[PDB]
């Protein structure tokens, strides 16, 4: 019997708008630790892991594990029914074809019941190993979103290089080149605007910009973004979803042919 | 209104004879600044409409008049039918086509 | 429960049979890492998807299968859009986990236009060391010769009955069905070397008539027996036009046989008959004319009497030769 | 004004021939549930006369108030195609075969459009309205499949009257649900009857023998017979039995073509007759019509032991002309085979 | 991670291409001179149009190749906006180039482009010809419009004569020291059919597949109908024998061959068969008619039997 | 070596927010006096001349006179990367195949180093003479954007009649007529909101509203716009860009 109450309501909306176009069907794996999600794109290039912990919910109780197939377009329309300050209570049965979301006003005046029909999907739980990264860079969310939004105009790819000066985002397209540098910032009045870089070895990898533009719609979830980059390791984009969980992305880098000219 | 009864020319034929060369040197012979057009290059009705009332229906910015321009549309054999419809509606107006 | 075709998809390179050379060459390719792009072509239902899926599950674990294999086919819309969509986006990128080449499995690959084949053959040239394509197709002749000049082509061929019996015996052992000795012979003859039709027709006459004999599968499938074609050809070479025409139209109305199957079985019967050579040339010419004649949508009774007509000319010719 | 269409019948009781089919159609449209019609027969038999007569009997007075509308359609390729429509306030009439390869596009879109159109004051006039598909036989396969889809989905609100000739190329499953009305060509005596009527109205004294000549040279085609009568009136008002009938230029051109064939059996005469065949084909007349004219003017010359093989080769080259795409190769192959067979005939 | 032989043994200079000797020599004259006209190269696949255009562009530009050469291909989108923007502002750009050397737009597979793409192509190649020169590659000139072939110089590449295919094949084989039999190499010619990349891939494929290059190994890794069996079929159809050819037909049908490949190899063997010329014409017409029977959707064994019967009756 | 440095970055954005829609491509000519841009549209009707002097750039260095052809739609995507208070510096060599634009943040957290490819073009110098205009109107620029966008719906052409009662803008079309009157305003708190009309003869002329709507994208360049019109010379729209340059639009008259 899946009852799960969430007081801050628009954070689930921002979680969904991060998954809005990047993925169309996904499976929710439900345990006593909480809500888990692991999916891939239709192109099988980008991996999305979403974890919502048990203690972040207001009243969470769950007797048995639930594998639950979801079309994110249907509840993309259904979570647009939710308000920004509304309380969201999720309810499902052990053998449900149904999903119930109740949207409650903060003054307990407006009550909303919404139903979604579920679909069966085959689940391949791809167990992500714990790997140490050569480079870990934490930077503002709006800054990274602006970085991909400017560099997607020049070309379709970015070359991201982490070295001792800092992090460099490069693009090369038919309009010309583009090279934006970021250095480690010693002193900011707030901890959410600083760029802080931890390193073992300088790395350099190329990434598609459609995927990063899809990734950086998760900007209002967290004020800081952790990019973990290394050689032979995917580009990990960790958003810490407050104290209730984390949203993690995995991008395979592109193939760069080596030319002597 | 001093226009000819044949408002627009429709020279046709096989490729590579010199229709564009003849049109360019006749326009340079008759005191006209040459201006070109490819039709299916910009195949929407609106950009064709903007160019069809911009290349014609206008004076010249240079000095004391200078020289006028005559529109030389190439490759309208493969133009979409809305473009020829816009050209016909700008030809059959009776604000008036002059070049 | 499920139909027997989906329950016994050979999951192991051990379970499958009668494809041992394709097995040996592909495992030799995949152990030493010399696997090129593959183009698997043959008849339907001889196990093209099963061997490549078992090979991809042999290479990778289940926990890394989602990022190293992309499967597409013609159930999705196919053309110039999805070659510039998921296929090269999967092909041009690295692996999220570990290292190694990737795999694109494209089932029924002969259904795309030649512009899409040109886009895909350039995609195959551009990314090769990190992507190994697999195109499964029915007909080789629907594929441009440059694409056949990229990927090595493997012919599965027919499923011979002497290595088609024991898998049917195994599904007989696992699921108890009442099947006689003629059941295996009618299964390996009626399914035309396609084992997907074998396990579908086995379930059809198990669910339909319960017991599996020659008569049950021939009445459920609607195929004419050898005795039926012997009677048909005996009436065509024996009786006059009215009697033979009436006999065959009564038999065709009663048994529900179709003239295309009658034509095929009659053709496979003519070369058993020791006809004179000119008479056999006449018969094969007229019968090929009739089989093209049914393909447009003509009336079936008139072509039936045309077959009787050709056989009446032949019986007059053989008696005139005797 | 021509008398071919000025004295056209309006009611079903003033028909000159096929009175029993007229009474059958009158009692068919007298009751309700008027079904889908497939009218067929030879050219010039009077199918369209029966069709506007059926439209007169089905509706009130306003049946001949017709006008041309022009409707644009869009192919799957981005190209606009303008189609024509003959329409009234009670019915529709479309030729859908003018669009060659995009016939499925117009057959879907145009009848989807007129089906989605609502009959204004539908309680006053009748239950449904009718749609004519004037040239329907040369529509392709999936176009006729969309046609029977259109017949099935709007069976309550829109019934169709398909008019054509030679229904062999018309698909089976549209003939099953359509009531087949067959209009034969009028006989020599009925053609003489309507010629005598159209002359007796206009103050004329046509002899019977010249009416027989007009009927026998019209080849059972009433419009061509009335046009010959008109042209004979223009040529000479005192009508004699020995009158030179003004035959059409393409039939006498085919007669000159045929006598140019039978004159010589050499490749130079084959070049000349290929030029004549090109001059015939450039006038956009159908090559089956040219084939039929060549065989009709050819059988008046050849001997009786050679008509059968000539007729078989005529059918053979007409069929392969239908299978092919360019007419002149099959036509001049037929002419070359006839010359080869005739020179074998007189050579031995 | 070794490279395949199609890309490893690609020529790097213009005298290593054995396709069309006069056209290659004139291309080298234009490479040493500089003022290369607008060219289009047509022919069957594998003749080496791409490597000729690439080697011409390399020998023209040199170090400025990465900025003075735009390669547009079939795997990239080629819509109306692409010829409006990418080709146009490549042709409008400035590159510091020498006196004779010119910018090059390599338009590979130009027959697959739409009509409006070529409509936006034509003005560009006429106007900007003082700076950029178009080197088109294509398979059939019918899908390209006549004006583009008018403004270009058309270079017909022939299907390769088997001798130069042998010379390149000994070059590659001596570069690899791969053992061979002679008749297996002639089988590689027969599997090539004027497609030199197909010959290299089939040799590659076959050696990696099975050691010695012998007729059996190449005919095992290809699995086309065997030339000896189809040649004996056509020979049995020459002397009016329906039955002896039908054992070969049943051999090729119980081996699982599709009818399309059977009739294609029947035509390809009948192309070079030693028989009477008018008889060869009638045979080719009947094989073509049965091939339309196949292509329209009638792929039975009885269509092969009727083909054999018609070939038998046309030989009296 | 050409190097120009600009502190108020957004003014270049205002400058090219309206130039990407009029002319698809433009030529910058560089001299020791500064940087000029005299360009024509594709249909030989509207001319633009933009002057940015060397005094208004804090660092300016022009060793030799240069001509650079810039695609004005390939530059606007190098323009939308800008912040509003960014510092823009532009560099080019004496044999420049490229053009470098370097951005810094107001807090200088990021260093952007874009570099676009130049282009070769046919060059013509069309010398505009010095002439007196019969009517000169100094009018607010936001109102000028408003008036052009509001007679955008009425028709496709405009008629301006400047006479003793003031200036009158008229548009006609199938929806009817739109006629407006602006008079010489006497007392305004700010000089930017005033209208100043200098007249010699009443002048009535006709032009196209599509090009005028293209002209009025330069409303954040200045708070005032000069309209200079006479009998036969084209209409002049002038935006005095800060104290450091001017932008100059010439629109040819329609034919009646
Ligand atoms: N008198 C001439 N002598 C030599 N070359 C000429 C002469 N007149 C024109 N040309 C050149 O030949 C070409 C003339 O053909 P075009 O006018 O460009 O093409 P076209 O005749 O319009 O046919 P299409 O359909 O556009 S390919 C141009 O390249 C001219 O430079
Ligand atoms: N060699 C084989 N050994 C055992 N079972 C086989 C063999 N070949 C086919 N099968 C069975 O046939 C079923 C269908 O196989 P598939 O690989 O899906 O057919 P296919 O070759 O892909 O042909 P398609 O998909 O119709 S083009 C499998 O699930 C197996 O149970
Ligand atoms: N004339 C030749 N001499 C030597 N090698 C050749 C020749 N032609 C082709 N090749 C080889 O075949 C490979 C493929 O040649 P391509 O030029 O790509 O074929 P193509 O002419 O482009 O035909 P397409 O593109 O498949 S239609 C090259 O990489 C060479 O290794
Ligand atoms: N009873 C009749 N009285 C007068 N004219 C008739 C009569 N029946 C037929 N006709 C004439 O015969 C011609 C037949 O033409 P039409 O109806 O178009 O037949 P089709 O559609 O087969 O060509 C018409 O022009 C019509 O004038
Ligand atoms: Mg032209
Ligand atoms: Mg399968
Ligand atoms: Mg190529």
């Amino acid at each position: 019997m899946f009852e799960a109450r969430l007081v801050q309501g628009s954070i689930l909306k921002k979680v969904l708008e991060a998954l809005k176009d990047l993925i169309n069907e996904a499976c929710w794996d439900i345990s006593s630790s909480g809500v888990n999600l692991q999916s891939m794109d239709s192109s099988h290039v980008s991996l999305v892991q979403l974890t919502l912990r048990s203690e972040g919910f207001d009243t969470y109780r769950c007797d048995r594990n639930l594998a639950m197939g979801v079309n994110l377009t249907s509840m993309s329309k259904i979570l647009k029914c939710a308000g920004n300050e509304d309380i969201i209570t999720l309810r499902a049965e052990d053998n449900a074809d149904t999903l119930a979301l109740v949207f409650e006003a903060p003054n307990q005046e407006k009550v909303s019941d919404y139903e979604m029909k579920l679909m069966d999907l085959d689940v391949e739980q791809l167990g992500i190993p714990e790997q140490e990264y050569s480079c870990v860079v934490k930077m503002p969310s709006g800054e990274f979103a602006r970085i991909c939004r400017d560099l997607s105009h020049i070309g379709d790819a970015v070359v991201i290089s982490c070295a001792k000066d800092g992090v460099k985002f490069s693009a090369s397209g038919e309009l010309g080149n583009g090279n934006i540098k970021l250095s480690q910032t010693s002193n900011v009045d707030k901890e959410e605007e600083a760029v802080t870089i931890e390193m073992n070895e300088p790395v350099q990898l190329t990434f598609a910009l459609r995927y990063l533009n899809f990734f950086t719609k998760a900007t209002p979830l967290s004020s800081t973004v952790t990019l973990s980059m290394s050689a032979d390791v995917p580009l990990v984009v960790e958003y810490k979803i407050a104290d209730m969980g984390h949203l993690k992305y995995y991008l395979a880098p592109k193939i760069e042919d080596e030319e002597g000219s | 209104s001093q226009r000819p009864k044949q408002k627009v020319a429709l020279l046709c034929g096989p490729p590579g004879l010199g229709k564009t060369t003849l049109a360019h040197v006749i326009a340079r012979h008759a005191g006209y600044s040459v201006v070109e057009m490819n039709a299916s290059d910009d195949r929407s009705p609106e950009v064709f409409r903007t160019r069809i009332e911009a290349a014609t229906q206008m004076e010249s910015v240079l000095g004391a008049g200078g020289k006028p321009n005559c529109l030389v549309i190439d490759e309208i054999d493969g133009a979409p039918v809305a473009a020829i419809n816009v050209l016909l509606s700008i030809l059959n107006r009776k604000g008036l086509l002059m070049r | 429960n499920l139909p027997w075709v989906e329950k016994y998809r050979p999951q192991t390179l051990n379970d499958l049979i009668s494809h041992q050379d394709i097995l040996s060459t592909i495992q030799k390719f995949i152990n030493e890492d010399r696997l090129p792009h593959l183009l698997l072509y043959g008849p339907p239902g001889t196990g093209k998807t099963s061997t490549i899926l078992a090979c991809a599950k042999q290479l990778y674990k289940d926990k890394e299968f989602g990022s190293m294999v992309l499967e597409l086919n013609a159930s999705d819309d196919r053309g110039i859009d999805i070659i510039r969509g998921p296929i090269l986006s999967f092909a041009s990128t690295r692996t999220i986990f570990k290292k190694g080449f990737k795999l694109v499995i494209l089932d029924e690959a002969d259904a795309m236009t030649q512009d899409a084949q040109n886009a895909l053959r350039r995609v195959i040239e551009k990314f090769t060391e990190n992507t190994r394509f697999c195109l499964i197709c029915n007909y080789l002749s629907k594929i441009i010769p440059a694409l056949q000049s990229r990927c090595t082509r493997f012919r599965f061929g027919p499923l011979t009955p002497e290595l088609m019996v024991p898998r049917l015996e195994h599904v007989v052992e696992e699921e108890k069905v009442d099947i006689s000795e003629d059941g295996m012979k009618a299964l390996v003859t009626l399914s035309s070397g396609d084992m997907r039709r074998a396990l579908n027709i086995l379930q059809s006459t198990n669910m339909a008539f319960g017991k599996v004999t020659e008569e049950t599968v021939y009445t459920c499938t609607g195929h004419p027996l050898k005795s039926d074609i012997a009677n048909i050809l005996d009436w065509m070479l024996n009786q006059d036009f009215t009697t033979a025409y009436r006999n065959i139209t009564e038999l065709k109305t009663l048994k529900g046989l179709a003239l295309h199957d009658i034509l095929t079985e009659i053709h496979l019967f003519v070369h058993r008959v020791d006809f004179p050579s000119s008479v056999r040339i006449h018969l094969l010419t007229k019968m090929a004319d009739i089989e093209y004649r049914l393909s447009v949508g003509t009336n079936e009774k008139i072509q039936l009497s045309s077959l009787i007509a050709a056989f009446q000319v032949t019986r007059d010719l053989i008696v005139a030769e005797a | 004004s021509l008398w071919v269409d000025k004295y056209r019948p309006c009611s079903l009781g003033r028909l000159d021939y096929h009175k029993e089919q007229a009474a059958q159609l009158r009692n068919l449209v007298q009751c309700g549930d008027f079904p889908h019609l497939l009218v067929y027969g030879p050219s010039g038999a009077g199918k369209k006369t029966r069709i506007m007569c059926i439209l007169r009997e089905l509706y009130g007075v306003g049946v001949e108030k017709l006008r041309i509308e022009h409707q644009t359609i869009t192919t799957p390729s981005k190209k606009k195609i303008e189609i024509s429509t003959i329409a009234s306030n009670y019915h529709l009439e479309v030729n859908p075969s003018d669009a060659g390869n995009s016939d499925r596009v117009v057959i879907q879109e145009m009848l989807k459009t007129v089906a989605q159109s609502q009959q204004l004051e539908t309680n006053s006039q009748r239950d449904f309205k009718v749609v004519l598909l004037t040239e329907v036989d040369k529509l392709t396969k999936d176009a006729q499949h969309a046609l029977r889809r259109t017949m099935e989905k709007y069976m309550s609100t829109c019934r169709l009257i398909l008019c054509c000739n030679s229904t062999s190329k018309v698909i089976p499953p549209i003939r099953s649900r359509c009531l087949a009305v067959r209009v034969p060509a009028p006989s020599i005596e009925d053609i003489c009857h309507v010629l005598s009527t159209v002359c007796k109205k206009e103050g004329l004294n046509l002899p019977s023998q010249l009416a027989h000549r007009l009927a026998e040279k019209s080849c059972r085609n009433l419009r061509k017979a009335l046009l010959m009568c008109e042209a004979c009136r223009v040529q000479q008002y005192p009508f004699t039995a020995d009158q030179e009938i003004p035959e059409t230029d393409w039939e006498v051109y085919l007669r000159e073509t045929a006598n140019a064939i039978v004159s010589q059996q050499t490749p130079q005469r084959l070049l000349e007759v290929r030029g004549r065949l090109y001059e015939l084909l450039t006038h956009c007349i159908p090559p089956e019509i040219i084939m039929k004219g060549l065989l009709s003017e050819l059988l008046h010359n050849c001997d009786g032991q050679l008509k059968g093989e000539v007729a078989q080769m005529a059918a053979y080259y007409e069929h392969r002309l239908q299978l092919g795409s360019k007419a002149i190769y099959h036509l001049e192959a037929f002419v070359a085979k006839f010359m080869a067979l005739y020179k074998k005939f007189m050579e031995d | 991670y070794e490279l395949p032989w199609v890309e490893k043994y690609r020529p790097v200079k213009l005298n290593e291409i054995v396709g069309n000797e006069d056209t290659v020599s004139r291309l080298e004259v234009f490479a040493r001179e500089g003022n290369v006209p607008n060219i289009i190269i047509a022919g069957p696949p594998g003749t080496g149009k791409t490597t000729s255009i690439l080697c011409l562009a390399r020998a023209l530009l040199g170090p400025a190749l990465k900025d003075a050469m735009l390669e547009l291909n079939a795997s990239n989108d080629r819509g109306i906006d692409v010829v409006r923007n990418k080709i146009k502002m490549f042709a409008q750009q400035k590159v510091t180039l020498p006196k004779g050397r010119h910018k090059i737009i390599i338009l590979d597979e130009a027959d697959s482009m739409t009509d409006g793409a070529q409509q936006a192509l034509r003005r560009t190649m006429e106007i900007y010809s003082k700076t950029t020169r178009f080197a088109l590659a294509c398979n059939a000139s019918d899908k390209i419009i006549e004006p583009i072939q008018s403004r270009c110089a058309v270079l017909r590449y022939t299907k390769l004569t088997d001798a130069q295919i042998l010379t390149r094949l000994m070059n590659v084989i001596e570069k690899e020291r791969v053992p061979y039999t002679d008749d297996g190499l002639e089988a590689i010619i027969f599997t090539a059919q004027g497609d030199m990349r197909q010959a290299l891939n089939n040799l590659q494929s076959t050696f990696s597949g099975f050691g010695f290059i012998n007729s059996e190994n190449v005919f095992k890794v290809c699995d086309e109908p065997h030339p000896l069996l189809v040649k004996e079929m056509i020979q049995h159809c020459v002397n009016a024998n329906i039955d002896e050819a039908y054992k070969i037909l049943a051999h090729l049908w119980h081996l699982g061959y599709s009818p399309e490949d059977i009739i294609g190899n029947i035509f390809r063997v009948c192309k070079t068969f030693q028989m009477a010329e008018y008889l060869k014409l009638e045979f080719i017409k009947e094989i073509g008619y049965t091939h339309m029977k196949i292509a329209e959707g009638v792929n039975s064994l009885l269509q092969m039997a009727g083909l054999l019967a018609r070939l038998c009756q046309k030989t009296m």
